[PDB]
């Protein structure tokens, strides 16, 4: 009654999105070392029991629905959801290869009112990007 | 090292 | 009766705000090594907030950068886990 | 040899970013009567984050607003925990 | 795995409690605010932390608290606690005077700014607006 | 109730 409810069909869905290329309009450059990560993250989140999607170089909008179909599906089996964002950002932003979206707007799809099926389950997000251009330069 |  | 409809999300991020976050070409990004490492060893057996605070000093104390660029040179990283988890979780059973 | 200057820090937020926190004039605010309520029961026996989980828990399903303003009424909401911490925290010991 | 706790103090804890507001901000009362900040006293002190309660603080006493309380030694002490009662907006909190970042007042107790307090907990506690969003909840 |  402390932990949340693990006695599902299936763990859950498990979404990797891996942004290594990206329009040079939008400034970035290569992301080299990511394939590595997204290898890691799936081989790892496959272990734990989840679904495991992997998907490329996807723009805004191409982000913006996958998720929102994935919100879409029924989790009614699934005992909680994760997403892996591997990309470029800045403060409260993640870049597809065209451009930025806010971060606020990706999670959202998956609110109570927007997907029912994931009601009272955790929704996990894990993040590998810039949050702005500050350094530490650490102490000791 | 790189940034994102 | 009702549940906030933001209740239940949790996010790891690799940094905390207004900063940066590394990633080693050869190596993958730090926050992704740890995070793969850790949950490879504890995944079944560790309450998430565990396994990320471990992430966090992992991320913390073993990684230092390296850069011919002095404005890169020997920089630190901290992640960042924000949390609207109701409950304990694990990862089994 | 370094740490990051913004580790070790946890931020407790009574509510998520871009939104209100509620507050009864004759009992106080949501958040503090529930942190206060963990805390008197569970404050030397339990890990922060388990004590801010059910704080959050305590948040979500015990409260629900009562206002004339229909606005403001039958509203929900949920606290916001953001952890830097290295290790795991214990008030005792 | 734990943060060590084997101090002579558990340590310093800072309570701001922002009941009135100079009528410029256009801020109403904060009612029940006073319960809350002695509720909080009676736990946190319970818990083994010095409390010390600050009432209706302009945003420099607010500034100035926080920043000599990072210049304290902190050397005997497990950890640190602040805890803030106000009005707020995304990243801002309320003195009786006006609005300051939050990062500002917690900036102070960073590694490089507090020495005596690396590698130590340092926990913010914020009732305070984020916004003007309202949950409507669901079911 | 009110709000902050």
């Amino acid at each position: 009654t402390y932990q949340y409810n693990m006695n599902f069909e299936k763990l859950g869905k498990c979404i990797i999105i891996n942004n290594k290329n990206f329009d040079k309009v939008t400034g970035m450059g290569v992301r080299n070392g990511t394939d590595k990560d997204a290898e890691a993250l799936f081989k790892c989140f496959r272990s734990l029991g989840f679904d495991v999607i992997v998907y490329n170089d996807c723009s805004c909008a191409k982000m913006q629905d996958l998720l929102k179909k994935a919100s879409e599906e029924d989790h009614t089996n699934a005992a909680c959801f994760a997403c892996i964002l591997l990309s470029h950002g800045e403060e409260n932003v993640i870049y597809g290869k065209d451009g930025v979206t806010p971060i606020k707007d990706l999670t959202a799809h998956f609110r109570g009112d927007r997907c029912k099926t994931l009601l009272e389950k955790p929704k996990l997000f894990f993040i590998q990007a810039c949050r702005g251009t500050e350094l530490d330069d650490g102490i000791q | 090292v790189e940034i994102d | 009766y009702k549940i906030p409809v933001e209740a239940d999300f949790l996010f790891a991020y690799s940094t905390v705000p207004g900063y940066v976050s590394m990633r080693s070409p050869g190596r993958g990004s730090w926050f992704v090594q740890a995070l793969c490492s850790i949950l490879e060893e504890h995944g079944k057996d560790l309450e998430i907030m565990q396994i990320l605070t471990r992430v966090n000093d992992r991320v913390a104390r073993h990684f230092e950068s390296c850069s011919d660029d002095p404005h890169f040179h020997e920089k630190k990283q901290i992640p960042c886990v924000v949390s609207m988890l109701t409950k304990e979780l694990y990862f089994s059973q």
